[PDB]
């Protein structure tokens, strides 16, 4: 699932996960914005101290 | 749009679809040679399709003329969304009749509680997808800096205003972007994004328009 | 500090290393009464623990003093990490001597080139992790905002500089955050963030501290 995620060198490190997907972020993810074209360029906003996936 | 009425006709003049192969974001007229959208709605090719209402089915009242420029802010950010605003212009010029129309831009900023019409041929669910023949309309009101910072945190910069409904139900969705929020008979917002469509306590994020007025300008005359 | 090597006693007096329980940043003395970190390494209750070579054992030369303010930079942003720098105020001024000691703020910003000696007790795997006893320094030039916005794009802002290696191998890491990037005698930079460690073409990114010199003046005066 993520391919660029933006780590803070603390820790534990606060994580981001950097990829614009095609209409979706992904099922794990609670904060998805979305641009409100067709399709939508979506992100997923979470935070999680460490790196990985939402998926 | 989720929530709102079919619009009437020749109720929304100014409204633009975007296509290329289909509608994929809307825009307003500005002028007759000039169209405003949203930069996250740039292509390569854009074909402006002025005089809509049903867009699956052709009503010989419509101009369809190709973008010649599609200029988009030069400060905007595909990561966090600022300066999302676009110019297109039109390789000829709208003829402008009833069908057809100008809006204007801000005289001044829309003050917190001000109604608007959004409209789109978005999709109208929150839940799922339909995707509308005719023009969508919604009258929402322009929500405080302050309810939108806390509605979305971290996210909304001053070039952000949110137009919605805190209780979810009424507001724009995809297929939507890029199109106006007319307060006032002036253009205030282009539709940008937002977490979801219609949900609680997630408005829509417009452009805040009367921010870039002196860039209209200064692009429309120095192009 | 991925790729550097053991610092030499009393080689940074000026690094200090955030507590809670255990290690989890770093930051800089600057004053007396006044240690600069991260925003983003914000907890209520930090100890200070000043004149640290060997974290793991307590060699007698060291000084453990409460935070009693922490204040992060207004306009930080959790999200895009924008002036992610905060101010620890101590408790009780920290005695200075050969071990423990001021880093100057900068009398103007560095320039892509200068050398810098980067220095924590944070991981030394770009792929694993190794947390090591003794503080690490390592040497690297400021990269050109330029080379630092190609490497990182929609990201960068004006107030974020890229020290490092495009080639890899030599970065800091987890651990490292809050650190001081001292170029010639100046704190130009605090660690920040990254993706991964140490990875080609993808090298640090730093707080720019000169842009934050009359803060830091102001809320040092001001409390
Ligand atoms: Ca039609
Ligand atoms: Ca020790």
């Amino acid at each position: 699932c993520c391919d660029s995620c933006d780590c803070t060198k603390s820790k534990p490190p606060q994580c981001h996960c950097a990829n614009i997907r095609l209409n979706s972020c992904h099922s794990a993810c609670k904060s998805c914005i979305c641009t409100r074209s067709m399709p939508g360029k979506c992100r997923c906003l979470d935070t999680d101290d460490f790196c990985y996936k939402p998926c | 749009i989720v929530g709102g009425y079919t619009c009437a006709a020749n109720s929304v003049p100014y409204q633009v679809s975007l296509n290329s192969g289909s509608h994929f974001c809307g825009g307003s007229l500005i002028n007759s040679q000039w169209v405003v959208s949203a930069a996250h709605c740039y292509k390569s090719r854009i074909q402006v399709r002025l005089g809509e209402h049903n867009i699956d089915v052709l009503e010989g009242n419509e101009q369809f003329i190709n973008a010649a420029k599609i200029i988009t802010h030069p400060n905007f950010n595909g990561n966090t969304l600022d300066n999302d605003i676009m110019l297109i212009k039109l390789s000829s010029p709208a003829t402008l009749n009833s069908r057809v129309a100008t809006v204007s831009l801000p005289r001044s900023c829309a003050a917190a509680g001000t109604e608007c019409l959004i409209s789109g041929w978005g999709n109208t669910k929150s839940s799922g997808s339909s995707y509308p023949s005719l023009l969508q309309c919604l009258k929402a009101p322009v929500l405080s800096d302050s309810s939108c910072k806390s509605a979305y945190p971290g996210q909304i910069t001053g070039n952000m205003i949110c137009v919605g409904f805190l209780e979810g139900g009424k507001d724009s969705c995809q297929g939507d972007s890029g199109g106006p929020v007319v307060c006032n008979g002036q253009l205030q917002g282009i539709v940008s994004w937002g977490y979801g469509c219609a949900q609680k306590n997630k408005p829509g994020v417009y452009t805040k328009v009367c921010n870039y007025v002196n860039w209209i300008q200064q692009t429309i005359a120095a192009n």
